[PDB]
C-alpha cells in the first residue's frame, strides 16, 4: 500500500505521475518507471496526471468575439482574451459584449 | 467516427529508395497516430507510436512525422523485405479506426520462371479424378500466361491459377496452374503440356509429359 | 518475452455462436487490459473494443456491441471473445491485442495474437486428401528439382503445410488455396531442391487441417 503524492499511482506497487505537459503511455512495472510522452499539437495537461489523453485548448470563438491573450502551452490552456473593442461578459471569458 | 484516408492505395518502389506513405484524418487527431506493418501470412507489427516515437526492435529505416490531420511514415532505405501492407490507426476519440493500407510493391529486374509439369498421382487416380500441375517458380513481373494442351488440343476453362506473394528475399512471384480431368479423360489421352508465356521468356516454354512413361 | 496465443480455427453455421480464446503470458494479465481486432479477408482492420483485465468491464465499438462479447478467465490468463447469432458477414480473422502497459484506452497495439479464422457456413468440414507432386530426376529447370504436395478437396480454410517437420524451410511455396466448383478447397505446396539430393534426401510434407483433426505426412519420392 502507501504512495507519496505527485507520484501516487498504485497497482501492485507505487508508480509516478506524468509532469503537466506529459500524458501516460504505459503503466509502470516492478522495475520500470511510468511512460509519459509530451502532449501533442493543440493539446495540454496542467496536472501531475495518470491520464491517457490531454485536452484541447479553449479555442476563443471569433463568432463570439474572442481574441487570444496567451496561446496555450502543453502545460497551460489558451488564455482567452475578449475583442479589442468589446468588454468580456464574465470573469474570464465565455460571452463578449459592448 | 474518424476517417483515415491512406493514399496512394499501392506504391511500386525499387530498393534503396526513400519512401513516404501518407495518412490524412477527417478531424485533427493531434499526435494519436500509430503505424503497423503487415507482411504476407503474418500478423501486423507496431512500427511507430504517437506519430514520431520509435518502437523497440523496428529497423532504423522506419520513422514517422506529422501532427493534427496529415501524417507520414517514411522508409529511409527501402529493403526487399519491407514488402507488405502499411496501416495507420488513431487514438484521439472512441472508436479507433485504421486506414486503407498502401500496398508496398518492391521493384526488380526481369526474371524468367522455372517451369515444371506434374502428372496426377498413382492414388489420386485410383479415386477417379486427374489433377495435372504446372509450376512457374520464382519470376518477375507477376504478369505471365499459362495455356494447357492435351494431345495438342488447346484446353480452355478447366484449369485454375493461384499466385504467391512477392518473396521477402528475391522480390519474385510464383504460380501454380492446375488442369483437372475425369480419370476417364486422363486415360483416354497421352500428351500433357503447359505453355508458359513470360516477358523474361524469348520464346514460349512448353514443359510436357506422355502418360505411361 | 510477452506472448499472445489464440484458439484454433472454427467453422460455424449462420445464427450459431463461437468463442475465441487468448492466452496471455510474459506479463501480469490484470495490469494490462485486453483488446480485440477483426481482419476482413483481404480488406481492412476494425477495432472491436476492449476489456478491463482487472474490473472485467468492457467498452465495445457500436457496430460490434450486442453481437460480440468479451469474457475472461483470470485464473488462466485467458481472455475470450464470443460472437453470438453468427452472420455470414462475420467470416474474418480475429486478433486479441495488448498495449500499452496500463488497464486503460491506449490505441497502440504492441502485442498481437496469431489470429483466429472464423468461417460462417452451412457447409460441413471435409478433410484433405494429400497427394505427391513427384520429382522428375531427369527433368531439371534451374539445375533444381521441384517436388510438392497436393492438398485436394478440404473444407474450411486453413491448412498448415510444413516440409520435413519444419526442417526444410527455404525454397518452399505453399500456394494460396483455390475453392473449386465442388465447394471444397485445394492447394499445392512445392519445394525446389538440388537434383543430386533426389536419391539421398527423403522429403516429407506435414499437412494439418485443424477443423477436421487431420494430420498427414506424405513421403514425396521420385519415379
Amino acid at each position: 500500500t502507501a504512495c507519496r503524492e505527485k507520484q501516487y499511482l498504485i497497482n501492485s506497487q507505487c508508480c509516478s505521475l506524468c509532469q503537466p505537459g506529459q500524458k501516460l503511455v504505459s503503466d509502470c512495472t516492478e522495475f520500470t518507471e511510468t511512460e509519459c510522452l509530451p502532449c501533442g499539437e493543440s493539446e495540454f495537461l496542467d496536472t501531475w496526471n495518470r491520464e491517457t489523453h490531454c485536452h484541447q485548448h479553449k479555442y476563443c470563438d471569433p463568432n463570439l468575439g474572442l481574441r487570444v491573450q496567451q496561446k496555450g502551452t502543453s502545460e497551460t490552456d489558451t488564455i482567452c482574451t475578449c475583442e479589442e473593442g468589446w468588454h468580456c461578459t464574465s470573469e474570464a471569458c465565455e460571452s463578449c459584449v459592448l | 467516427d474518424i476517417v483515415l484516408t491512406q493514399s496512394p492505395a499501392t506504391l511500386s518502389v525499387t530498393p534503396g529508395d526513400r519512401v513516404s506513405l501518407s495518412c490524412r484524418a477527417s478531424q485533427s487527431i493531434s499526435d494519436y497516430l500509430h503505424w503497423y506493418q503487415q507482411k504476407s501470412h503474418e500478423s501486423p507489427r507496431l512500427l511507430i507510436k504517437y506519430a514520431s516515437h520509435s518502437i523497440s526492435g523496428i529497423p532504423s529505416r522506419f520513422s514517422g512525422s506529422g501532427s493534427g490531420s496529415d501524417f507520414t511514415l517514411s522508409i529511409n532505405s527501402v529493403e526487399p523485405e519491407d514488402v507488405g501492407i502499411y496501416y495507420c490507426q488513431h487514438g484521439h476519440s472512441f472508436p479507433w479506426t485504421f486506414g486503407g493500407g498502401t500496398k508496398l510493391e518492391i521493384k526488380r529486374t526481369v526474371a524468367a520462371p522455372s517451369v515444371f509439369i506434374f502428372p496426377p498421382s498413382d492414388e489420386q487416380l485410383k479415386s477417379g479424378t486427374a489433377s495435372v500441375v504446372c509450376l512457374l517458380n520464382n519470376f518477375y513481373p507477376r504478369e505471365a500466361k499459362v495455356q494447357w494442351k492435351v494431345d495438342n488440343a488447346l484446353q480452355s476453362g478447366n484449369s485454375q491459377e493461384s499466385v504467391t506473394e512477392q518473396d521477402s528475399k528475391d522480390s519474385t512471384y510464383s504460380l501454380s496452374s492446375t488442369l483437372t480431368l475425369s480419370k476417364a479423360d486422363y486415360e483416354k489421352h497421352k500428351v500433357y503440356a503447359c505453355e508458359v508465356t513470360h516477358q523474361g521468356l524469348s520464346s514460349p516454354v512448353t514443359k510436357s509429359f506422355n502418360r505411361g512413361e | 518475452q510477452i506472448q499472445l496465443v489464440q484458439s484454433g480455427p472454427e467453422l460455424k453455421k449462420p445464427g450459431e455462436t463461437v468463442r475465441i480464446s487468448c492466452k496471455a503470458s510474459g506479463y501480469a494479465f490484470t495490469t494490462t487490459g485486453m483488446q480485440w481486432v477483426q481482419e476482413m479477408p483481404g480488406k481492412g482492420l476494425k477495432w472491436i473494443g476492449w476489456i478491463n483485465t482487472h474490473s472485467g468491464v468492457p467498452k465495445y465499438v457500436e457496430d460490434f456491441k450486442g453481437r460480440f462479447a468479451f469474457s475472461l478467465e483470470t485464473s488462466a490468463n485467458t481472455a475470450y471473445l464470443q460472437i453470438s447469432n453468427l452472420k455470414n458477414e462475420d467470416t474474418a480473422t480475429y486478433f486479441c491485442v495488448r498495449s500499452g502497459n496500463g488497464n486503460y484506452d491506449l490505441a497502440y497495439f504492441a502485442y498481437w495474437g496469431q489470429g483466429t479464422l472464423v468461417t460462417v457456413s452451412a457447409a460441413s468440414t471435409k478433410g484433405p486428401s494429400v497427394f505427391p507432386l513427384a520429382p522428375s530426376s531427369k527433368s531439371t529447370s534451374g539445375g533444381t528439382a521441384a517436388l510438392g504436395c497436393l492438398v485436394k478437396d478440404y473444407f474450411p480454410e486453413p491448412v498448415t503445410v510444413s516440409w520435413n517437420s519444419g526442417a526444410l524451410t527455404s525454397g518452399v511455396h505453399t500456394f494460396p488455396a483455390v475453392l473449386q466448383s465442388s465447394g471444397l478447397y485445394s492447394l499445392s505446396s512445392v519445394v525446389t531442391v538440388p537434383s543430386s539430393s533426389l536419391g539421398t534426401q527423403t522429403y516429407i510434407c506435414n499437412v494439418n487441417h485443424k477443423p477436421s483433426n487431420t494430420k498427414v505426412d506424405k513421403k514425396v519420392e521420385p519415379k
